[PDB]
């Protein structure tokens, strides 16, 4: 039976488009947003829903591509699916940034006030940084690659923007995960 | 020639990013908007369509800023153009030209690659109406408007309709005698 | 200061009076006759926006051929001012149908029959604005024309369809 | 070399053209040609404009004048006035100062042969009928048109 | 020394030709608050002097005569009598003393006439070009006679008869004096 | 040496200015804009009228006010000479104590740079404006607020500006 | 091989087969496994902690079970003793299918699974690995 | 609340019931009491029962709860293996009367299994090789001389006592007593004085005067007669109530401890000899005093079918009367050597200890440390008529209701915890077979109770499937 | 420098012609201009103040050659203009200003070394009404006005009247408006 994407692997076709035609797609998809939703939460909440369908994808990309050495005749064992916030966050670090954007993310950091909170930054957003101003709701689309990246592997959140410049880095934008209490419970239990 | 400096600029001449990203994008956004429009398919295509409309008219300037090619002499060098630097810079693929109708004013170019249309087959519904990549086409017809090569532009065959190969007419109505006064 | 820049302009057979048209409306104050072009300003405060609109003012046999191919091309308005004299009114058909080679269709277009002090007939203006869809006006000068201006830049700005819308003190784990 | 020369009165009138054709040394051209009237007004306007320009962006020394206007296709050269005669020369890029001959050519060709020739009339304005840009006085004397043809063929 | 520019009185002295033609005229526009005066313009005067009739042109041509006269009658403060008029009258007048002398009848050729310098016409009026340039002769005619006035010499017994035909504008004066 | 940059648009006006001497803005913001759309007047003007006998390539300068070039890889733009566009407008303007120079675009779009040096300038400076359009075409046309012809309202392009020119002046 | 399965977090099929009384009883002995699924879910050691393997037993119909990263639990009641290797290696040819299936755009994460393509590979799969 | 109504919850009142598996274990292995003419005939007169024993069995149980309105007693006829038939009949006439009577289900089903159980544990041969505690202990011989009887009545039923008969039975070890009742005045002192020359020369005396009936725990039999169908005078229930107080408590008990001392005192088929220790431990069990049973039965280790029995009511007093770790060392393992028993004696040639071990583990306070033993022996009697088995699958799906952990009582903390699902299952299981053995009021019930759980899925609920049969099904 | 600028101009560029000479020159032009007109002076200050106009009008345009002088907004720069290198070229004379008046529309300029009237000393019956030099007068008026600046000048002082100097006042009128095409 004819089809396509059954039959098309899905093993890193290591190939790269511009850094000017995705920021044109991302900057006319800000403003057809813009032209149809009246508030800045409605714009912000639709925009980290397109983040929240890239996400739910990418978690199973990254993880499945991950677990190699018709991919599953190369696969003997597959990743460990990840329980524990600290492995799925490191994760989020040392490889999701690392493929989304081709560098490691600055850093990970865990709060200290409020414990739910975890906090990675950007120093130098790397898809909107054309975004002329510090208006933060722009980048609401990856938070949304967050949400739902976490989303899937049993972590409810809210993730947000906040835009912090220190350090002589003009955009560094913070995202902060906000794990629903009952995740923190789950960790309590177990473990 | 036209290859080596297309070539050169895509090389070491414009920022590089993972293609998979660029292509999940366009595929959340025409997804949602497929959702938004009661599967009405007719406004989808002509929505895509105005959308890459405003994509080209701003995506016309950075072509020519990056590459600063002189003026299109005819609608054969501005054939070659698009498919040996245009598409290799942005979308890093060499589409081709097939159909060479009597005046030359129409030409249809052939993706070969297309990587919007990565990992997509389209519901039942969609598979006689809709067309996936026609940002592309409305892309095309907007940055050809602003170098006053006023161009029809549609789509003939598609892979994710079960054609054979995609392609897109591109039909040359009238030069506009609006250019620039130099 | 300005954040939006519309650019409108005036034009009319020669003998025309344009200047005292434009003057009342105009900011606070060469280059006619010279390159075809007077250029005045008014600011304005349109939904909490600074919109400045620039009125160009062109005539001229000599340089016809060149007011016409350049200082058409990007106008969001265009206004056609005739004298109550009749050969401007006659000429004012000629206008509107060289106006549309170079502007495009979706730019608001007006009409205004100046300086009545009834040498023309009143009813032939009002029909023929109707044909093409024409806001007219009637006047002499002011004369309530900046008002129509005004309404004609809400109209553009309209047009222009643009929505206008945690301490993290914490440890690092590398 | 050189393409052209115009001199215009302080009264938005042109008063004389020049325009060299086929490059030799002594190239037949247009002399007061009524042709050249259009363009005359033309190359006015753009001087006039461009002087405008050097009028509103001054320092505050002194209020300032254009020397060189350079298009893709010439460079025009100009030596304003105090009378206010422009003295406009139009030429190719091959050279870039000409402040040196249009000053001669002010001084020794002009000055010698028009303003010190009492049958010459000077400020060639008949009355108000013509003199606000209208009327197309031009300048005919022999000595000034042979002094200036012969001093400048070297130049195209 | 005793030194001023030379364009003042060049010209000056160009200008004292519409001087004797708008006394004859006058004799019979700008302001002042005192004098609405009507004026007349230089080239007109001297096209107006070429066109005039002719009495009036004799009496123009004996008011500027005489006014050379003046001029000449008086030269006797920078220190043949003819030939005062040759070696250094024209050094100061006109800076060029006069090339050609010749004497038995005295003849008096020079080339390049310093006055009339730069007054050619339009291209094609030749003639009417020293028809009208014709007036500016008489000046030296009036020093050369004023000099020869008073100077142990009568000056009805020498009559000064000035033209130019002789070989810019190379066309050179020709003076005859007894 | 650069004073004063300023770019407009195809349908004639003032989009954005900016000076980067100590208070010269003795000019209202609608004299500039004024300024502006004479220097448009004049350039409809400067083509009409060439000279009846006749009825190019910019050599790349090295490092032109230089030393992640927003969406541009390598330490300067580009590295080969390219090609003039407006062939027979204005491109020059010399003046006793400035030198204003003009860059055009296919799409009807210019440049102007006015210069206090006081051709190899003319170059240079089309050189340095193309490097600001590669700016224009990064920070002014990847943004979704920008309306397609009114001013520039950019925080990016304008730091970016100031840095080039701090690079030259 | 008695009955195949593929299962959301809403805990609906996105996707079940029936391969070829106990007919009319395997979905409710599938839904019943899923308790005890989702308990080795979270354990550390429940080497890949994906492969769960056998998970329940119901009259010797012992279930084996599989959860992907998304949560999508693949589980199938078997039947008997199974191999380990070969179980593992169809269920990770099905989840690799699976992955596929899932970047389809207009693919929701509840929409069940409908491609006719998918369904004739998982089968030929199993043939392949089962059979 | 009222131990009767949850016995006979079915005659509301919806409460939990406390630690009831150990009161019906007592309640079935309390002692039994006989009771015996022109007697019967006045009772027939006066009170309409065939016979004093049935009036009688409606007093059994506790005394002191004075169930009709802490030590329970059984009433047996006068003196003289699983038959699980009987109790399916039962069941079915059980159920077919429920039907008729009842609305909420939520304790219904809790009581009828507990029923089921209590009959389950008492439906071993009346008289075993071993088990003595259906043997008669104290026979209550019962005359009333008011009618007109006399002495020699109560002289020739004492030698008709006096002892076909089994050979473990000794009628010196039952103690008699008399009943002399008399309808109110001369009558009582005459009584009093035949007391008198009876505790002389025979014995003991009880003098007994002379709003419905709820019984419970006769035997299996009587309950089947009991299916196909009376009032008495309170005041009458109350003396009824006080003088069997001072029999149970002042007659019976003090001579059960008298003869405790004595087998314990002399400790330190069959009939003697080896029936010592035995006997003591099955009164140990009897009066609740467990620690001294287990002793006896671990001293007891010398067979097919006693020493199965042996081990097995060992195991059910450490039950009785409670870590992981003894379970894992004494309970199980003593279970497991009391299987192997069985299944030798099988060889040679049990439901009981499984279904009562089973309720002992389902009643201890940690539940969640040992349910998982109850349901690994429910499972192991899986393997009995089909009736029965519906309600062990219930009972099933009612432990696996019970397995979520205590430390939590969207929702993804609880997900990997609660086997609710499982419940769900095994009910559905049990609706099934409900249908198959036609009962439309008990898949009703198990419906009732799914549609919490299989409300929320969809594809499950969809038709072609046995919810969608079984609903239907109920039309 | 003005004056740097006018000294180097009237030593270096221009040459030397004797100054008696002129005057004697003026003596006559005057003397034979009077004679016509019966002794009627107003009439010869009329006639003498239009020959000054039609005098500077031509001598400005050699003026501006000699010299690289832009126009003057006000009449300040006139002054030095005028002093230091107008006269100083012309005829050699460092005229000084004086009497500045309010708004700065007069200002009188003395001319001590004034070479017109050195040493010709006049009758009795000239004294009354003549002005010896007013063509210096109509000089500044027709210059002043060639520049753009229209002006009216006169006499104030003159020592042949017996005045204390020779002194004229300049005083503006206007500046006039630079026109523009029709
Ligand atoms: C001659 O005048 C040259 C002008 C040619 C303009 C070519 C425009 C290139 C468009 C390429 C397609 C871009 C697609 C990516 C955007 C989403
Ligand atoms: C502002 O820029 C003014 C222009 C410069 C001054 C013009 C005045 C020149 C007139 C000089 C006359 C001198 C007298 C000569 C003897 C007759």
């Amino acid at each position: 039976i004819p089809s396509r994407i059954y039959s098309e692997s899905l093993l890193f076709k290591r190939q790269e488009a511009s850094l000017s035609a995705m920021a044109f797609l991302f900057q006319e998809m800000i403003s057809q947003l813009h032209r149809t939703c009246k508030t800045a939460g409605d714009f912000e909440t639709k925009l980290s829903d397109y983040g929240h369908n890239i996400g739910i994808r990418l978690l199973e990309l990254l993880n499945f591509r991950a677990s190699v050495s018709s991919l599953s005749n190369y696969i003997t064992k597959m990743r460990r699916r990840d329980l524990k916030i600290l492995d799925i966050l490191q994760f989020i670090h040392g490889t999701l940034w690392s493929y989304l954007f081709n560098h490691v993310s600055d850093d990970l950091v865990k709060s200290s006030e409020r414990d739910n909170e975890y906090m990675i930054v950007d120093n130098f957003p790397t898809l909107t940084q054309f975004i002329p101003g510090e208006n933060v709701s722009c980048e609401y689309f990856v938070c949304g690659i967050i949400k739902g990246f976490l989303f899937n592997a049993g972590f409810p959140c809210g993730v947000t923007a906040h835009r912090m410049p220190q350090g002589g880095h003009s955009q560094r934008t913070v995202y902060l995960i906000q794990f629903d209490r009952q995740v923190l419970d789950r960790e309590g239990l177990r473990f | 020639s036209l290859k080596a400096m297309g070539e050169e600029i895509w090389k070491n001449k414009t920022e590089k990013i993972n293609t998979e990203l660029f292509t999940l994008t366009y595929g959340s956004i025409v997804a949602q908007l497929c959702q938004d429009y009661e599967r009405d398919f007719n406004k989808v295509n002509d929505h895509l369509y105005s959308m890459g409309y405003n994509i080209g008219c701003r995506l016309i300037e950075d072509f020519l800023a990056r590459t600063a090619l002189p003026r299109c002499e005819n609608l054969v060098k501005t054939s070659e153009v698009l498919s040996k630097c245009a598409f290799k810079i942005f979308l890093n693929i060499t589409p081709n030209i097939t159909n060479w109708s009597h005046n030359k004013d129409t030409f249809s170019l052939i993706l070969d690659e297309n990587p919007l249309a990565d990992f997509v087959e389209l519901p039942m519904d969609a598979m006689k109406s809709l067309w996936y990549s026609n940002i592309l086409c409305g892309v095309l017809k907007g940055s050809l408007e602003m170098v006053q090569l006023d161009c029809d532009v549609w789509f003939v065959s598609d892979i994710l309709r079960g054609d054979s190969q995609t392609e897109i007419k591109v039909k040359l109505n009238r030069i506009l005698k609006d250019e620039i006064p130099i | 200061e300005y954040d939006y820049l519309f650019k409108l302009l005036l034009i009319g057979n020669s003998g025309v009076g344009k200047s005292c048209l434009l003057l009342r409306f105009s900011d606070d104050t060469d280059y006619i006759s010279t390159i075809g072009v007077d250029f005045k300003i008014k600011t304005v405060e349109l939904d909490g926006k600074t919109v400045k609109l620039q009125i160009w003012d062109t005539a001229g046999q000599e340089r016809f051929r060149t007011i016409t191919s350049s200082y058409y091309r990007g106008s969001h308005g265009i206004i056609i001012v005739y004298d109550v004299t009749q050969e401007s009114f006659n000429g004012v058909k000629m206008w509107l149908q060289e106006i549309d080679r170079y502007a495009t269709s979706t730019v608001l277009k007006l009409l205004v029959g100046n300086k009545c002090d009834r040498v023309v007939e009143y009813d032939v203006a009002k029909e023929f604005a109707d044909a093409n869809k024409m806001p007219f006006l009637e006047t002499s000068a002011s004369t309530n024309v900046e008002d129509a201006f005004l309404t004609m830049a809400r109209q553009i700005k309209e047009s222009m369809s643009q929505q206008n819308l945690v301490n993290l003190k914490g440890q690092s784990l590398t | 070399g050189i393409y052209s020369f115009w001199i215009f009165d302080r009264h938005c009138n042109c008063i004389f053209d020049r325009e060299w054709t086929l490059a030799s040394n002594s190239a037949s051209g247009t002399i007061n040609s009524k042709q050249n009237e259009e363009d005359a007004k033309l190359l006015y306007g753009m001087i006039f404009s461009l002087r405008s320009i050097t009028q509103k962006l001054s320092k505050g020394s002194v209020k300032n004048d254009i020397r060189s206007i350079s298009t893709g296709k010439y460079r025009v050269h100009t030596y304003c006035t105090a009378s206010g005669l422009w003295f406009v020369l139009l030429s190719d890029f091959k050279q870039q100062s000409y402040t040196q001959v249009l000053q001669y050519i002010y001084s020794h060709i002009y000055v010698k042969y028009v303003s010190n020739n009492l049958l010459s009339p000077y400020d060639f304005a008949e009355n108000e009928n013509e003199m606000r840009g209208q009327g197309t006085r031009k300048i005919t004397n022999r000595n000034f048109i042979s002094v200036l043809e012969s001093f400048l063929a070297p130049m195209v | 020394l005793p030194k001023v520019s030379q364009s003042v009185y060049q010209m000056l002295l160009n200008e004292m030709v519409p001087l004797a033609m708008g006394i004859e005229r006058q004799i019979s526009l700008k302001i002042e608050e005192h004098h609405t005066v009507d004026i007349i313009r230089s080239h007109n005067l001297i096209h107006e002097l070429y066109k005039a009739d002719e009495e009036e042109k004799e009496k123009v041509l004996a008011r500027l005569r005489n006014i050379g006269f003046q001029i000449g009658l008086k030269l006797s403060e920078l220190l043949l009598i003819m030939k005062f008029i040759c070696r250094d009258v024209w050094k100061q007048i006109f800076g060029k003393q006069i090339d050609n002398l010749k004497t038995n009848t005295f003849y008096l050729l020079d080339y390049d006439y310093r006055p009339i310098q730069s007054f050619s016409l339009e291209e094609d009026a030749k003639n009417e070009e020293l028809k009208m340039i014709e007036p500016f002769l008489e000046i030296p005619v009036g020093i050369i006679r004023g000099v020869l006035s008073s100077l142990g010499y009568s000056s009805e017994e020498v009559i000064c008869l000035a033209s130019f035909i002789d070989r810019a504008f190379p066309k050179g004066v020709s003076f005859h004096v007894q | 040496a650069i004073e004063t940059i300023l770019v407009i648009n195809k349908s004639g006006g003032l989009i954005y200015q900016r000076n980067f001497t100590n208070d010269e803005q003795k000019l209202n913001s609608n004299e500039y804009l004024i300024l502006a759309s004479t220097l448009h007047g004049v350039f409809a003007i400067a083509s009409q009228l060439t000279p009846k006998a006749l009825q190019n390539t910019i050599p790349y300068i090295p490092y032109v006010g230089m030393s992640k070039l927003g969406s541009f890889k390598g330490d300067d733009f580009f590295k080969e000479p390219f090609t003039n566009w407006n062939k027979s407008g204005l491109r020059q303007l010399c003046t006793d104590q400035f030198t204003m120079f003009i860059y055009q675009t296919l799409t009807g779009l210019k440049f102007v740079a006015i210069s206090s040096s006081v051709n190899l300038a003319i170059q240079i400076a089309d050189n340095f404006l193309r490097k600001v359009y590669c700016l224009y075409s990064d920070y002014v046309m990847k943004d979704p607020s920008y309306s397609m012809e009114m001013p520039i309202r950019s925080n990016l392009f304008d730091e970016k500006v100031k840095k080039m020119v701090e690079n030259l002046q | 091989p008695q009955y195949f399965a593929i299962i959301g977090k809403k805990d609906n099929p996105v996707y079940e087969i029936e391969f070829t009384d106990l007919k009319e009883l395997n979905p409710f002995i599938l839904h019943a496994s899923l308790d005890i699924v989702e308990d080795l879910q979270w354990q550390i050691n429940p080497t890949d902690n994906c492969y769960l393997g056998k998970v329940d037993h119901f009259y010797g119909l012992a279930i084996t079970a599989y959860i992907s990263y998304s949560g999508m639990k693949f589980v199938m009641i078997h039947g008997v003793v199974i191999d380990d290797n070969n179980m593992r290696s169809f269920y990770q040819e099905v989840h690799e299918l699976y992955v596929k299936t899932l970047m389809n755009p207009f693919y929701k994460i509840t929409d069940p699974i409908r491609s006719p393509a998918f369904d004739s590979r998982v089968r030929t799969l199993a043939r392949k690995h089962l059979s | 609340f009222s131990y009767e109504h949850y016995m006979n919850l079915l005659f509301s009142k919806e409460t939990v019931p406390p630690e009831i598996a150990k009161r019906i274990i007592s309640n079935a292995i309390a002692p039994v009491i006989t009771v015996t003419p022109l007697f019967d005939k006045h009772i027939q007169e006066t009170y309409k029962v065939d016979s004093l024993y049935m009036l009688l069995r409606f007093f059994g149980g506790c005394v002191s709860d004075r169930d009709q309105a802490s030590q329970y007693i059984r009433f047996t006829r006068p003196l003289g293996l699983f038959n699980y038939h009987s109790l399916e009949v039962f069941l079915d006439n059980y159920l077919k009367l429920v039907a008729a009577n009842t609305v909420p289900h939520n304790l219904l089903k809790k009581s009828i299994y507990h029923s089921f159980f209590s009959l389950a544990i008492s439906s071993t041969n009346n008289l075993s090789p071993y088990e003595t505690f259906n043997h008669p202990i104290l026979s209550l011989i019962a005359l009333d001389i008011s009618n007109g009887e006399v002495y020699e009545d109560a002289r020739d039923l004492l030698v008709n006592f006096k002892n076909n008969f089994p050979i473990f039975m000794n009628t010196n070890e039952m103690l008699p007593v008399f009943l002399l009742c008399y309808n109110d005045q001369e009558e009582f002192e005459k009584c009093q004085a035949l007391a008198k020359k009876l505790k002389k020369q025979l014995v003991e005396s009880i003098l007994l005067a002379l709003q419905l009936h709820q019984p419970v725990m006769s035997s299996l039999e009587e309950i089947l007669f009991f299916l196909q169908a009376t009032t008495l005078s309170l005041a009458l229930i109350n003396s009824i109530y006080d003088m069997l107080d001072y029999l149970v408590y002042d007659l019976m008990i003090p001579f059960m401890k008298r003869k405790v001392s004595f087998w314990e005192e002399t400790i330190l088929a069959s009939s003697s000899s080896e029936f010592l220790m035995r006997k003591l431990a099955d009164w140990s069990m009897m009066l609740s005093d467990f620690k001294t049973a287990y002793s006896t039965y671990e001293s007891l280790m010398d067979f097919p079918k006693y020493l199965a029995s042996c081990i097995e009511w060992c195991a059910v007093s450490l039950l009785m009367g409670v870590t992981v770790k003894m379970i894992k060392n004494d309970i199980n393992p003593l279970i497991e050597r009391a299987l192997a028993t069985y299944e030798n004696c099988s060889r040679i040639q049990e439901t009981r200890c499984m279904i009562l071990a089973s309720e002992l583990f389902l009643s201890l306070s940690n539940t969640w440390t040992s349910t998982p033993y109850a349901i690994q022996y429910l499972e192991t009697i899986l393997d009995l008529g089909p009736c029965s088995q519906i309600m062990v699958w219930e009972r099933l799906s009612d432990c696996y209701n019970l397995r979520v952990d205590p430390r939590i009582k969207e929702d993804i903390l609880s997900e990997g915890l609660t086997r609710r699902r499982k419940a769900a299952f095994f009910r559905l299981i049990a609706a099934k077979k409900w249908a198959e053995q036609k009962q439309w009021r008990q898949v009703s019930w198990c419906l009732k109770d799914i549609e919490s759980t299989y409300s929320e899925i969809k594809f499950l609920h969809g038709n072609g499937l046995i919810l969608s049969k079984l609903k239907n099904q109920l039309n």
